[PDB]
């Protein structure tokens, strides 16, 4: 009866009147655990439905003329775009914050920091800072391998020198993910087959600094795999991070499953991985050991975020459940002693975290 | 404009432990 995680259903979005046809990747955004925005169509003009996660029973509904809407991860500040026209608004103060019109249409965007929305067009990736120039700086041009792909994620490392775009497409009756990992310092990309990814900061024992880790999961033709590779130059005085590559388990009845989401808990150094069919996986960031697996959802959890109050992962499925999984802070070392029988990992979990 | 591509990370795990 001892579980190394803890489960929570925060809210059901059908309780707030959200029709499930607009509960999808194209219409629902969740850039952090504080807000959910949904674009709807009541009448023939559009609406946006903003849900405060600290007051979930009082949503607000404003009319819009935008094709996407993303709330800032920390304030009630909304970014809206209509093709090439981009705008950022303060909701409560009713104040326009900035605006820019592009030359190519922005097909995908996402806040990567408190100040920066990353913009993706059909051939390039831009960073649009709030406190900066008001023109978006071009970061890199998009590789040929990501052409004709549905762009699903963009993530950066903490100091924004390692950038990663992710798209998926259907090749040979399979959802093949194509990633472009870009280094700002050397100005070179690498086309990578991957499905879900995140960067992380990990301090090794015997190290004065942190190492910048790149973590990605993939289901290719050789099965499911999770890689934990250090990117960037290691500082002298620090040992290099030893490269990990472990298997990602899929059951025999789920050969049409693949990873769709990854968040990393920086407090506990734990990789959370969600698959398309609803399975959550927990890996240790240092060794890659699969701690725990369970199917937590019946529908596809299509957008995730960090859940900072519990240092976990929070997500929305297509039914409209807002679900969260985090490490149970009392139970995860009494799970690895008895149920997992890994005593060398369980007390090396204790020094750096507990 | 083409992107310049190369080998940033090694995805291969070695088949021999040379210590």
């Amino acid at each position: 009866q001892i579980l190394p995680i803890r489960f929570q259903e925060h809210l059901q979005l059908q309780n707030l009147g959200i029709n499930p046809a607009n509960i999808g990747f194209s219409t629902l955004t969740m850039e952090s655990d504080k807000f959910i925005c949904i674009r709807e169509k009541v009448g023939e003009q559009a609406q946006v439905v903003i849900i405060d996660m600290n007051d979930p029973s009082n949503p607000i509904r404003r009319p819009i003329s935008a094709d996407s809407a993303i709330m800032n991860p920390a304030s009630k500040v909304i970014a809206l775009k209509a093709g090439k026209t981009l705008q950022i608004f303060n909701i409560e103060m009713k104040s326009k914050m900035k605006a820019h019109t592009m030359t190519d249409d922005v097909t995908f965007w996402k806040w990567i920091s408190l100040n920066t929305v990353a913009l993706v067009t059909d051939n390039a990736v831009y960073h649009w800072s709030m406190e900066g120039e008001s023109q978006p700086v071009k970061m890199f041009d998009r590789h040929s391998s990501l052409a004709g792909c549905q762009i699903i994620n963009y993530r950066t490392d903490a100091k924004q020198k390692w950038l990663l775009l992710t798209g998926i497409s259907a090749q040979q009756n399979r959802v093949v993910g194509a990633m472009q990992l870009y280094s700002v310092d050397r100005k070179v990309s690498q086309p990578i087959e991957g499905h879900a990814a995140s960067f992380a900061q990990f301090k090794m024992e015997g190290n004065a600094e942190e190492s910048t880790l790149f973590c990605f999961a993939v289901r290719g033709q050789a099965g499911g795999k999770l890689h934990i590779i250090e990117v960037g130059t290691p500082p002298t005085g620090n040992q290099p991070f030893p490269k990990k590559a472990v298997d990602v388990f899929f059951p025999p009845e789920a050969q049409n499953d693949f990873p769709v989401a990854m968040q990393i808990s920086e407090k506990h150094d734990v990789v959370f991985l969600i698959t398309k069919y609803g399975y959550i996986h927990l890996y240790d960031l240092e060794t890659g050991t699969c701690i725990y697996m369970n199917r937590i959802s019946g529908e596809t959890i299509f957008v995730t975020a960090p859940h900072e109050a519990t240092a976990g992962i929070i997500g929305v499925n297509r039914k409209g459940q807002v679900l969260s999984v985090c490490v149970e802070e009392e139970n995860i070392i009494p799970y690895i002693t008895n149920v997992l029988q890994n005593p060398d990992l369980a007390l090396r979990m204790a020094v750096r975290n507990n | 404009p083409s992107p310049v591509v190369g080998q940033l990370i090694d995805l291969s795990s070695p088949l021999i432990q040379l210590s």
